[PDB]
């Protein structure tokens, strides 16, 4: 398990 | 952008319809007479109080997309002749709405 | 089957409409099964006219690739618009 | 395991959401287990660059009525692969409501809903008026129909 969510790090 | 959305009134009668913002007060006279059975030269057609020239755009007469949008059209005044005699601009107006529920006051 | 129809409210307005647009309301629609008048005695002009205005907002902005605007409904006209579409069911 | 979620595909895809509405807009990312997550809300006329993944799944609402909004004029946005290295527009926008909708809408908006029952109607509507629109019956009618 290597979840990565969507961010707004943009 | 090239379309607008007009509410032609007289008496009690009100037609929606749209038209070409480049397409003449005369062809919007003739649209009328397919629906109210009038001919161009027994009618008037007004914005406000102002009668509009047959040759002039609806453009150029104050209609625009901006102005006569489907979701709140603009009003173009329509009078007939009488045999030989132009009867006067007479619009009358839609209901009152009752007095706004207290529940409603924002 | 006219290219218009018309449409009259209770206090008596005549709402002259592209038949199109007023098949918008099912309830119309049936009603026109064929005739060219339709009387609405249950609608007052000024919550009628609301309704044709919406039919043209209808017919407009559905499948536009555009931004569409917003339908305005004033607060005084709320209750009476909702009764007349739940009526026409549109 | 839920049918409507993100999948964990790891390959990034730019987005813009771009808010083409008069509402505030919620954006809302299914998460991994299908539940919806809420993302920061966008001004009405705002855009805002997002890094989401290929086959994430969004939806969008006003974020106080929680009304249905489009983007790219459906009810679902999955980001996709940027070609070229462009980002992906999703465009949030006003359905054409239907005038009933439209009407409950402002009704809810004028009145709290303590008192819907104070107001002047046939019972159908104030059971219309009560059930508010609702991110997770959405998914459950989007999850039927799309058996």
């Amino acid at each position: 398990l290597y979840y990565m969510a969507p961010e707004h790090l943009n | 952008s090239m379309d607008v959305f007009l509410m032609i009134r007289r008496h009690k009668t009100t037609i929606f319809t749209d038209a070409k913002e480049s397409s003449t007060v005369f062809e919007l006279k003739r649209i009328v007479e397919g629906i109210l059975k009038r001919p161009p030269d027994e009618q008037r057609l007004y914005k406000d109080d102002q009668l509009l020239d047959d040759g002039k755009t609806l453009g150029e007469a104050g209609f625009t997309s901006q102005t006569a949008r489907p979701q709140a059209p603009a009003t173009v005044g329509l009078a007939f002749r009488a045999d030989d005699t132009f009867e006067a601009l007479s619009i009358e107006p839609f209901s009152s709405p009752p007095e706004l529920p207290d529940v409603m006051k924002p | 089957g006219s290219m218009y129809v018309k449409l009259i409210s209770s206090d008596g307005h005549e709402f002259i409409v592209k038949r199109e647009h007023a098949l918008t309301s099912g309830t119309i629609k049936a009603m026109l099964s064929e005739t060219n008048e339709v009387n609405f005695r249950e609608i007052p002009s000024h919550v009628l006219s609301k309704v044709c205005m919406y039919f043209t907002y209808k017919v407009r902005y559905t499948n536009s690739s555009t931004e569409i605007p917003e339908f305005p409904i004033a607060p005084e006209i709320a209750l009476e618009l909702l009764m007349a579409a739940n009526f026409l069911d549109c | 395991r839920p049918v409507l979620r993100s999948v964990n595909s790891r390959e990034p895809s730019q987005v813009i959401f771009c808010n083409r509405s008069p509402r505030v807009v919620l954006p809302v990312w299914l998460n991994f287990d299908g539940e919806p997550q809420p993302y920061p809300t966008l001004p009405p006329g705002t855009g805002r660059r997002i890094h989401s993944y290929r086959g994430h799944l969004w939806l969008f609402r006003d974020a106080g009525t929680h009304d249905g909004l489009l983007v790219n004029q459906t009810e679902l946005f999955v980001p996709s692969l940027n070609v070229d290295g462009q980002p992906i527009f999703a465009n949030i926008t006003l359905p054409v409501y239907t005038l009933k909708e439209r009407c409950l809408q402002v009704v809810r908006s004028l009145v709290k809903p303590e008192n819907y029952r104070r107001l002047d109607i046939v019972r159908s509507l104030y059971e219309d008026l009560e059930d508010h629109p609702n991110v997770q019956k959405d998914l459950e009618r989007l999850t039927q129909e799309r058996i």
